[PDB]
């Protein structure tokens, strides 16, 4: 017999009838070309360019189905095959990378997930949480609601996840950023990247966004490096100069942080761009225990763990190894097949980091 | 009965107009309409043909301008011309004789105006050097054929046939009215004059001329003496020596021998 | 440049194109003059 | 009707092109959106003046 070549179908019962063949021989299928420069003479004969990409780009009208209340600069329009008029304005894209830089939802992320830095998180709530929940305070008093704080604490260590507690009880979309996402082999659309970013963020219900290595992206102009790897000179002044502060902001707030903060702009540093700096450093006493308070939810252990000893068998150490030595114990009960993890497997799970890593 | 295979006919008059008017809008799908009569059941003919200016929205039922049309017919009945419109024609630059979907709706307009209206699609820019394209259509298994007339013709062409009979349209065969008074009226245009037919052309062109194909023919001559030296019974190959001897010896006297006799001729009829 | 119908050539045209060219040689430098010059003398006579 | 017929056959939907020169044996050069090159002998609705090539 013939074999099938993975063309696909549905069975007869699924398809057709007359609404099929009437669909196809009455409607006109729309092709795809972006919009321009309506021409406006006087708003009511309007015209629009378009573009057929590799095709052509003609000047074109609307079909009086759609209004220009509907059409703007590109917009994605669909016309017909012979006289191109206006059809349909199409929905956006995906391809601008936002998507990739989207958590889009109230992150997974609460005010007690931080480790210890509570205070932190708290003194940042001021600026940004205070300042859109609690407004009676601030304008009365003389200066509009503030929106922007920076973060700089230990490698790497839990900074970001502030952010997403924040953005949870805020209720706010979250965006997350790092410089690659501003870069491509393509230069110039670095900078716009930025600027669509903020654009399709105000196009959100109002928005959160936050940056890390803010250093390597609000750090000043070098001039003696004299080219290299050089596109940060042409992209990085278009946050520090086109982002906004307190007074200048829209609807929408926005959050930095880096773990190096002796080399950013004081553009950056200044207002128009922050409200408020916090520092942190590597968990205290207090916070590494805090941290695997935390973590006791993040495995199924014998919770009749010493966590109070296990914080200070750490000696000065970050948070995020804390998470790993947690999963660590689990790879204690992986190698060993155990259903459940146990404090010895805690305790030899710290000393892998606390031994191996600085024996 | 029914109508079938049938049979139209266009007057020469007519057909002038139909190429006139296409040559003239290159760019577009010029239309216009045909004056003439449903003569009986089994043919039709056309006499006298009107082109009428463009529309903005080309080929349409609204490109015809009542006003336009109604003092154009009133006019032309005036002058000798009562027939009706039985059919509208438009041409179709870069392809064949077949209807798009504005013609077939704008040809169903007219078989719903009286009774069995024909397009006739015109391409003007490959009907050329002596080559013609046109055809008549009309829409609705046609009505039983009675005779081998439709058998004759080619059937639908790959590029009508796509937009062919499942549009549930068909061809009909064209057929033009000619007349002797015609015949030798268009001939005329051609027809050489005396003081035409007995010029000299040019003695040291005719020496151009003769050149021209001497040389060639002393490389033909090298090249007979190839042909005939391959006598080995090889595969078919008429080329080379073998034809191209026989045709430039055919224009070579004859070039010679007329030019000689014209002016032999001459020579005896001027003193 | 040639017919669009039947492509044979409807005119020559003057040799080669381009909008830069034009606007490198459609723009004005004002009213100057030799005398308006500073006085280089030599150096202008040599240019001339 | 001069200028009813110029409206009623400015089409609606057009092309879109750069300018190139002008000649007088007034008749203009044009560069398609589509790359393509045409030689109008007559530039059209618009005067000279208005055009830069
Ligand atoms: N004590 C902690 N509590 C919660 N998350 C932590 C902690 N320490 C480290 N992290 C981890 O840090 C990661 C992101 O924050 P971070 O890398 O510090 O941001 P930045 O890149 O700005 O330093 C998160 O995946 C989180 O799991
Ligand atoms: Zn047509």
């Amino acid at each position: 017999g013939i074999k099938e070549s993975d063309t696909g179908l549905a069975p007869p019962a699924l398809w057709d009838l007359a609404a099929d063949k009437q669909t196809l021989q009455s409607e006109q299928p729309l092709q795809v070309a972006r919009c321009t420069k309506i021409i406006n003479a006087d708003s009511e004969d309007p015209k629009y360019i378009i573009n057929v990409k590799q095709f052509a780009k003609f000047v074109v009208d609307l079909s009086d189905q759609v209004a220009p209340t509907d059409i703007e600069e590109g917009m994605r329009v669909g016309v017909d095959r012979n006289k191109y008029q206006i059809h349909i304005p199409l929905p956006p894209i995906a391809d601008p990378t936002v998507t990739m830089m989207q958590v889009e939802e109230k992150p997974d992320v609460t005010y007690s997930d931080v480790g210890g830095c509570k205070e932190q998180i708290e003194k940042l709530r001021e600026v940004v949480e205070t300042p859109l929940l609690h407004p009676e305070r601030f304008v009365n008093l003389g200066i509009e609601p503030p929106k922007g704080v920076l973060l700089f604490g230990p490698p790497g260590t839990g900074k970001t996840l502030c952010a997403r507690a924040v953005a949870n009880r805020t209720d706010a979309c979250f965006i997350r950023v790092i410089g690659s996402e501003l870069v491509q082999k393509y230069v110039g659309e670095g900078a716009r990247m930025v600027r669509e970013l903020f654009e399709m963020a105000r196009t959100k219900k109002a928005c959160l966004i936050f940056f890390d290595e803010i250093d390597a992206i609000g750090g000043a102009r070098f001039d003696d490096g004299a080219g290299g790897d050089n596109e940060v000179q042409r992209t990085m002044l278009e946050l520090i100069n086109q982002l906004d502060g307190f007074d200048p902001r829209g609807n929408i707030k926005v959050l930095m942080a880096t773990n190096r903060p002796d080399t950013l702009d004081p553009a950056l540093m200044r207002p128009g761009r922050l409200d408020r700096k916090i520092e942190f450093s590597l968990p205290d006493l207090e916070g590494r225990t805090h941290i695997f308070k935390i973590h006791a939810r993040s495995m199924s252990v014998e919770r009749d763990i010493r966590f109070e000893l296990l914080a200070r068998l750490c000696p000065n150490s970050t948070g995020a190894e804390i998470r790993s030595v947690c999963t660590e114990a689990g790879m204690f009960a992986i190698r060993a097949r155990r259903k459940i993890a146990t404090e010895k497997d805690f305790l030899e799970a710290v000393n892998k980091v606390i031994k191996s890593y600085a024996k | 009965a029914v109508d079938t295979a049938e049979q139209v006919y266009i007057s020469s008059l007519a057909l002038l107009k139909m190429l006139k008017h296409g040559r003239a809008g290159v760019p577009m799908e010029v239309m216009g309409l045909m004056l003439g009569e449903f003569v009986d059941d089994y043919t039709v003919r056309v006499i006298d043909v009107f082109a009428m200016p463009q529309s903005g929205t080309g080929v349409s039922v609204e490109a015809v301008d009542p006003v336009f049309q109604a003092k154009m017919l009133d006019m032309l009945k005036q002058t000798g011309r009562p027939e009706m419109v039985v059919g509208w024609y438009h041409s179709h630059p870069g392809f064949g004789c077949w209807l798009s979907g504005v013609d077939i709706n704008t040809q169903q307009s007219f078989e719903a105006l009286s009774e069995r209206a024909v397009a006739v699609v015109v391409d003007p820019i490959q009907s050329v050097k002596g080559k013609v394209v046109i055809d008549a259509f009309r829409l609705i298994h046609e009505p039983r054929q009675t005779t081998s007339n439709l058998g004759h013709l080619n059937k639908p062409s790959i590029q009508a046939l796509i937009h062919g009979l499942n549009r549930h349209y068909y061809s009909i065969t064209i057929n033009y009215r000619k007349n002797e008074l015609e015949q030798k009226m268009l001939l005329n245009l051609h027809k050489k004059s005396w003081m035409e037919g007995l010029t000299l052309q040019d003695y040291s062109e005719h020496c151009k001329h003769n050149e021209s194909v001497v040389k060639e023919m002393l490389e033909l001559a090298k090249n007979y003496n190839k042909a005939v030296e391959e006598e080995d019974k090889m595969t078919p190959e008429k080329q080379d020596p073998k034809r191209h001897l026989e045709e430039h010896v055919d224009v070579l006297m004859t070039s010679n021998i007329v030019q000689c006799l014209a002016a032999m001729l001459d020579t005896v009829v001027f003193k | 440049a040639l017919d669009m119908t039947t492509l044979t050539i409807m005119r020559y045209l003057p040799r080669e194109v381009d909008p830069l060219v034009y606007n490198m040689s459609h723009e004005d430098p004002g009213n100057v003059s030799y005398s308006e010059i500073g006085g280089l003398s030599e150096q202008i006579r040599e240019l001339r | 009707e001069n200028s009813e017929k110029i409206k009623v056959n400015k089409t609606l939907p057009y092309l879109v092109s750069n300018v190139i020169e002008l000649l007088d044996v007034k008749c203009a050069v044009i560069k398609t959106s589509t790359r393509q090159t045409y030689f109008l002998p007559v530039i059209g609705l618009v005067d000279a003046e208005k055009l830069k090539p």
